[PDB]
């Protein structure tokens, strides 16, 4: 079918090279090898009761059901492994009650989207998404927990026999609507291979579509707020602190080598005017719109650092990117302000600049 | 004393003379640099 | 004496067949500013050992010694070492030695043609020559030394000297616990056997057949300690010895203080075990707190025991140690209190 | 045939260890399921379906033991164990608590649920195995920094409150070598290094020396240079003066360090002044030399 483990091994390898070519101290999120192999602990898909009724025929369907819509392999009912950012292609018992068949052909998209969604978590395990691509894993294997706790439930059911296939098929709409709330946000980020804020362009972007919807638009939010937190480590030590911060150099600001001896060597200053550059790509909406006022404000920081001083402003705080785009956008430019203040401030003092003009009269 | 152990030193050293007078020389606590001047100057006799 | 050169610099220049040169005369006046008191061989003795290894032709020896060589824990074996490293580094001394030597090895050679360890003996003999050393050293005094009766009373400190054909897992795993805690009180296995020390050791353990392969491999991790605490206990007896000192004894008694709480921890299980409410994984659990504690305490006690270590040779392996226990910041400190401790009974 | 039987054996492999019907694949390190359990070939590959632990926790039951294989594996070494000792008391915890579970219901799915978690800080502690290969000193250091910025602070707060405890054990070497001017390692993995052949006035240049083969994840090229200096200064009181002097928190640790170092130089200074009399000879030199 699809490529995944092809499409990883290529995306994930041009985005690694991409990240390890312009690391230049930048970090990137790598990932380790000591425990991918030894497979079978990832999570894609892992009796002839035929003769039993459309209950009978669909409880061994939905028995195997429960591996497929788990991502694992049931005992007759098996899903082979689809290949691509999927689940596995159904191959059910023949003599199963067909039409239970079709129904959790219905639900199917749960599983087809349940080993894709493992690989996807796979893929951002593979962290050269970001480390706060990480932070991200996190909460998609504590949705993932969620879910084992609806699994737990069903499976404690169908131990005591009070599991149905309908009444899986029904709960699984429930499922479904926290699925597709899931499945649109996955895609973007795995298949989309966003490469820092691009990807945080591309969460306000869920969060702007997946508004309403509350398994996805309170996942969005919060998840715009979260990395902001992740982001506000990051700006408040490259734009705040000035002590510029490269944990995948993912940021909106490219580190353009504030080279000292370039800046008083030649006619284009490298610490005055290579300070900094902007990575446009590895931007967010909001954050973007902060970077505005915080550009000359995060050269500001670099003239501070320069001044003895890679320090924040008084609040290192950076505006949370929330649905609020003050959220987003006035606490990172009053940091942006205020260190354009601290500037003017190291300029009035220790640079010294009118006392120079003074002596430079004569 | 230890002329025991100091063979078993030597055989340690796993070479081709006990040498304990440089094993006093140890016991005064002579030290490395001269020692190796003077192992030197001994083997060039 | 304040002229041993005479005896063993001049001596190297005329028996060393190096009578051209200056000899080893100017090597002992090299010396002879260069000999204090104390040490100060503050080196990288493993990089010296590494040298070494590299240089040796039958590296086997060589390792192996400079292991060995620390089971006496001699006087500066560090020098020696450093020595035998930098000697094979110039082929040209060597040769020239070798030239001085052999040729002297040959005139020697045509000259001469013309015309088991059982803890008992070892403490036995060690108990005699140490007794006959105080002696010695008392020089017409009498001694607070162990009675014979304190060596008579076989296993004084009353020392470590069941059908599970078919049991269930969780009846094996019961008894296995059951044997175990009666191990760690030196008792006898239930299902399973346990040979005495063979020699310097705890208990030679002899696991049951139907001990399964996992309930085998889960008590491999309890006998380390297991031995441990009976060679431990065997070693505070050792130290008891009023030939192993006063401060031997001192630090004896302050390794029983813990003993106490070794015994504290084997009725603290004992307290589930009587409830029944415990397991062979609870059981590692709360064995890890404290097991490797176990061997740590009879490592310092192997130290002095094996360097034979009486006066400050017990007291510098100890100080050794406290600045390397570090890691283990509980053996660290624990060290650093016996230290402090035992001070005072030579300080 | 049991399948129950089969969490016993993962819990063997939790302790790295194969069940007694479920062997351990050793090739992978991982779980050899029997293929004789003539039982559902789906719960067969389902147990296989998180095999891997044994991947990790074996494998790193092996590191951790040749990390006390080492004798001179560096007493931060051991203290890198140590906090591998408190990780290994909190697996010990779970397993337990997994034995208690055990006791007679539950199921795998549950197991993996709530091995999820236990997988997740498995391969936490597996990747900083892997960030200790034969990495010494400071190069240990930086090795172990290599997760420095990680996110996903189930890991990275980890690795953060790590690096504060082991830091503490080097930190004090650090502080011994400065105000003391204690650094003597035999194994010599220390960055701020000795040459114990210098005779006072070579030794004021070569009394310290500057192993930079191992320089710590947080020590500084500058941080190193001018602790070095310190160390110099209180060496050339050790021995030009022939006394000594009085001289985690990682971020400011440096300007105290920098504040005392300027002290103790101005300190030195004037002990200079009054007992080396190095004016007093150049005086000497000039009046009559």
């Amino acid at each position: 079918g699809p490529t995944w483990q092809q499409s990883l091994e290529l995306t994930r390898k041009m985005l690694r090279d991409k990240q390890s070519k312009k690391n230049s101290g930048q970090r990137l999120p790598v990932l380790p090898a000591w425990v991918y192999e030894r497979p079978a602990l990832l999570g894609d898909f892992l009796v002839p009761i035929g003769s039993l009724p459309l209950a009978s025929q669909e409880a061994a369907v939905v028995e195997d059901l429960l591996y497929v819509l788990v991502g694992v392999d049931g005992r007759y009912i098996s899903a082979q492994p689809l290949t691509g950012r999927q689940g596995r292609t159904f191959l059910v018992d023949p003599n199963l009650d067909l039409s239970i068949r079709e129904l959790v052909s219905r639900i199917l998209p749960v599983a087809a989207s349940y080993s894709t969604v493992t690989r996807f978590i796979e893929e951002k395990s593979s962290f050269e998404y970001g480390q706060v691509n990480h932070a991200l894993a996190a909460a998609m294997r504590t949705l993932v927990k969620e879910y084992l706790v609806l699994v737990t439930q069903l499976e404690q059911l169908q131990r005591q026999g009070l599991l149905s296939l309908q009444k899986l098929w029904f709960y699984i709409q429930p499922a479904m609507r926290s699925l597709d709330i899931l499945a649109s946000l996955a895609t973007s980020v795995d298949k989309g291979e966003c490469i820092g804020g691009a990807t945080l362009s591309l969460l306000h972007d869920r969060s702007f579509s997946y508004t309403g919807d509350s398994q996805a638009q309170e996942l969005c939010l919060h998840l715009t707020k979260a990395a902001s937190t992740p982001y506000f480590e990051i700006l408040e030590k490259w734009i705040y602190r000035g002590i510029i911060d490269d944990p995948y150099s993912e940021f909106m600001v490219e580190e353009h080598e504030l080279r000292k001896e370039k800046i008083q060597e030649d006619y284009n200053d490298k610490y005055w005017d290579q300070r900094y550059t902007v990575v446009q790509r590895q931007i967010p909406s909001f954050l973007q719109k902060m970077a505005g006022k915080v550009l000359s404000t995060g050269k500001y920081l670099n003239v501070v650092r320069e001044c003895g001083h890679d320090v924040t402003c008084p609040v290192a705080k950076e505006v949370v990117y929330t649905l609020k785009e003050r959220a987003y956008v006035e606490q990172i430019e009053k940091a942006f302000s205020y260190a354009s203040k601290v500037l003017l401030d190291f300029l009035m003092g220790e640079k010294e600049l009118l006392a120079h003009l003074r002596s430079i009269k004569r | 004393a230890e002329e025991t152990e100091l063979f078993e030193l030597a055989q340690a050293a796993g070479g081709a003379e006990v040498f304990k007078i440089l094993v006093d020389l140890l016991k005064l606590n002579v030290a490395p640099l001269a020692v190796f001047q003077m192992l030197k100057s001994m083997c060039a006799g | 004496s304040e002229f041993r050169i005479h005896h063993d610099v001049n001596e190297l220049l005329s028996l060393l067949r190096v009578h051209g040169g200056d000899g080893a005369e100017v090597y002992i006046d090299l010396l002879q500013k260069n000999r204090t008191p104390y040490v100060t061989t503050t080196v990288s003795a493993h990089s010296a050992k590494v040298k070494i290894a590299e240089f040796s032709r039958t590296p086997e020896d060589f390792l192996k010694k400079y292991d060995e060589l620390k089971s006496k824990n001699t006087r500066n074996l560090d020098p020696l070492v450093y020595l035998l490293s930098k000697l094979m580094e110039d082929r040209e001394t060597l040769q020239y030695l070798q030239q001085n030597a052999k040729e002297r090895a040959e005139l020697a050679a045509s000259a001469a043609a013309s015309s088991g360890p059982t803890w008992q003996q070892s403490l036995e003999l060690t108990r005699k020559m140490l007794r006959d050393k105080q002696s010695k050293k008392n020089s017409g005094q009498r001694l607070p030394v162990l009675p014979a009766w304190v060596y008579e009373r076989p296993a004084l400190l009353g020392d470590f000297l069941v059908p599970i054909g078919s049991l269930p897992l969780a009846s094996q795993e019961a008894a296995v616990v059951e044997d175990l805690l009666y191990v760690l009180v030196g008792v006898d296995g239930r299902y399973i056997s346990a040979q005495p020390l063979t020699g310097r050791q705890g208990r030679t353990f002899l696991v049951d057949p139907n001990l399964d392969l996992s309930i085998r491999e889960l008590v491999s991790r309890i006998l380390p300690v297991a031995a441990s605490y009976s060679t431990v206990t065997r070693f505070i007896e050792e130290k008891s010895s009023f030939e192993y000192g006063q401060v031997n004894h001192a630090l004896a008694a302050a390794m029983r203080t813990l003993v106490k709480e070794y015994l504290v921890l084997v009725t603290q299980l004992e307290q589930l075990q009587r409830q029944g409410l415990l397991s062979l994984q609870k059981l590692w659990f709360y064995i890890q707190p404290a097991m490797r504690s176990l061997d740590i305490l009879a490592s310092l006690a192997t130290s002095v025991d094996k360097g034979e270590c009486i006066g400050g040779a017990t007291l510098s392996l100890l100080h050794d140690r406290s600045f390397s226990y570090t890691g283990d910041s509980q053996a660290q400190e624990l060290c650093l209190h016996l230290t402090k401790a035992a001070s005072t009974p030579y300080f | 045939v049991t399948e129950a039987a089969l969490v016993r054996d993962i819990l063997y492999v939790f302790q790295g260890i194969d069940g007694k019907h479920v062997k351990m694949s050793n090739a992978d390190n991982c779980y050899t399921v029997e293929g004789k359990a003539n039982l559902s070939k789906s719960l067969r590959d389902t147990a296989v379906r998180l095999a891997e632990l044994g991947w990790l926790h074996n494998k790193i039951r092996k590191y951790t033991d040749q990390r006390s294989l080492d004798r001179s594996f560096g007493l931060v070494g051991q203290s890198f164990c140590a906090a591998l000792h408190q990780e290994l008391r909190e697996y010990y915890r779970l397993l337990s608590v997994l034995h208690s579970q055990l006791q007679l219901s539950l199921t795998l799915r549950r197991l993996l649920v709530w091995t999820y978690d236990p997988k997740m800080r498995l391969k936490t502690l597996a990747a900083l195995v892997d960030h200790c290969q034969g990495r010494k000193g400071g190069e240990l250091a930086s090795a172990v920094h290599a997760y420095t910025k990680t996110g996903d602070p189930y890991a990275r707060s980890l690795v953060q409150h790590i690096l504060s405890l082991v830091s503490h054990p080097v930190l004090s070497f650090l502080y011994r070598w400065i105000y003391d001017g204690e650094l003597e390692d035999t194994y010599h993995e220390f960055f701020v290094a000795s040459d114990p052949a210098v005779k006072a006035d070579r030794l004021w240049h070569d009394k310290y020396a500057l192993r930079k083969p191992m320089i710590p994840s947080f020590m500084t090229m500058d941080q190193c240079r001018k602790v070095l200096l310190i160390g110099k200064s209180i060496n050339f009181l050790h021995q030009v003066c022939h006394d000594q002097t009085p001289t985690d928190l990682e971020n400011a640790f440096q300007g105290k360090i920098d504040a005392a170092y300027f002290e103790t130089s101005k300190y030195l200074l004037d002990v200079l002044n009054k007992k080396y009399s190095l004016l007093d000879h150049m005086q000497a030199m000039r009046r009559y030399l």
